[PDB]
């Protein structure tokens, strides 16, 4: 009746700085399907964000992929953030080059 | 090893709407058609190029289907808010996995025909495609209802005849497409050992060097995915892609 | 190819 969504942060490419790459947000294991993914460049919500049409998996739990472009840099910040009825307050992760 | 499912949502809507009812069938775990209730025009679509074949008849027929489950589920809906003592002031959401297992001869293997209320098991046709298990006390009104009525013998006559003639047919017609794989390219990262999987498809695979993160799409049909540990003693990548298993470690 | 459930729950 309430799942909470689980969130990995993550590029499409394996990044180097100044190059173009593509930022996902992949959104599961969450019940209800309504959800609001917002993704952040330092910590402004980027306007132009794709979503996965509504998809669900074996255990019945529903997922979306929500993805943008970005260019990795030195210091800039991206992070995605996930509204859901299953959680208190919007659960906010940083991207980690590293994982 | 193939298989064709059908997953269907029903998420009803306060106030004067109708719920959304959204369709996806899947042939060999990858989306080919899709119908959603909120499109401009509902109809099915087809989601992989080789079901472009398919002419207007087909998608014509196709979406009959999806008009009826929409209705089917709008009244099953309504029973449950019943049966659970519900208000129509929330949102609530019924969901459908049916479909077949074949194998390699392409001979089916197994149906399935399964049902949940709010995102739970309510009800499920068994293996033997003749009883139902049901989930709760509720379920079990559906279950004698459906006794009652032989409901169970539709169902089997779908899984297996139409389920499986409609799957060789996608097999044989999808066949350079779901015969394809991407290998995987791997490297390694210090920290922490981290090996990495990229561009890998279908998302089956092995990584053995230990913490291992959710497979996860790179959003043009590939998959990731990644293994690390604690600390050149030490990975393996595992990938019907591969001409053979990668094998490495960190690189300096 | 996708189906027509028979009775309701």
């Amino acid at each position: 009746i309430q799942k909470t969504p689980q969130i990995q942060v993550y590029s499409r490419h394996p990044p180097e700085n100044g190059k173009p790459n593509i930022l996902n947000c992949y959104v599961t294991q969450f019940h209800p399907p309504h959800i609001e993914i917002q993704m952040l460049k330092n910590g402004k919500k980027i306007p132009k964000v794709e979503m996965s049409d509504m998809s669900f998996s074996k255990d019945w739990s529903f997922y979306i992929l929500a993805h943008t472009e970005f260019t990795p840099t030195e210091t800039d910040t991206y992070a995605c953030r996930v509204k859901h009825d299953s959680m208190a307050e919007p659960k906010t992760v940083y991207w980690d080059r590293d994982m | 090893p193939h298989s064709m499912r059908y997953f269907e949502t029903a998420v009803s809507r306060p106030g004067l709407e109708e719920p959304r009812y959204i369709s996806v069938g899947y042939v060999d775990n990858k989306e080919f058609v899709r119908f959603d209730s909120d499109a401009e025009n509902p109809r099915y679509e087809p989601r992989a190029p080789w079901m472009e074949q398919e002419g207007p008849e087909y998608w014509e027929r196709e979406t009959q289907k999806a008009k009826g489950q929409e209705q089917w589920f709008r009244v099953s809906l309504r029973n449950l808010l019943g049966y659970y003592n519900q208000s129509a002031g929330g949102s609530h959401t019924l969901q459908q996995m049916s479909g077949c297992d074949l194998g390699s001869d392409w001979r089916l293997l197994r149906g399935y025909l399964q049902f949940a209320y709010e995102g739970r098991d309510y009800i499920a046709l068994n293996e033997d495609l003749k009883t139902w298990t049901a989930a709760d006390m509720a379920a079990q009104i559906t279950r004698r209802k459906w006794e009652q009525s032989g409901a169970a013998e539709h169902y089997k006559a779908y899984l297996e005849g139409e389920c499986v003639e409609w799957l060789h047919r996608y097999l044989k017609n999808g066949n350079a497409t779901l015969l394809r794989t991407d290998s995987p390219k791997a490297h390694v990262t210090h920290h922490t050992l981290r090996c990495w999987a990229l561009g890998f498809y279908p998302a089956d695979i092995t990584l053995t060097w230990m913490e291992l993160v959710e497979t996860r799409p790179a959003g043009d049909g590939t998959f990731q995915k990644w293994a690390s540990v604690v600390v050149q003693n030490y990975c393996r990548v595992y990938h019907e892609g591969l001409p053979e298993p990668l094998t490495l470690r960190w690189e300096r | 190819a996708s189906l027509w459930n028979g009775p309701h729950l």
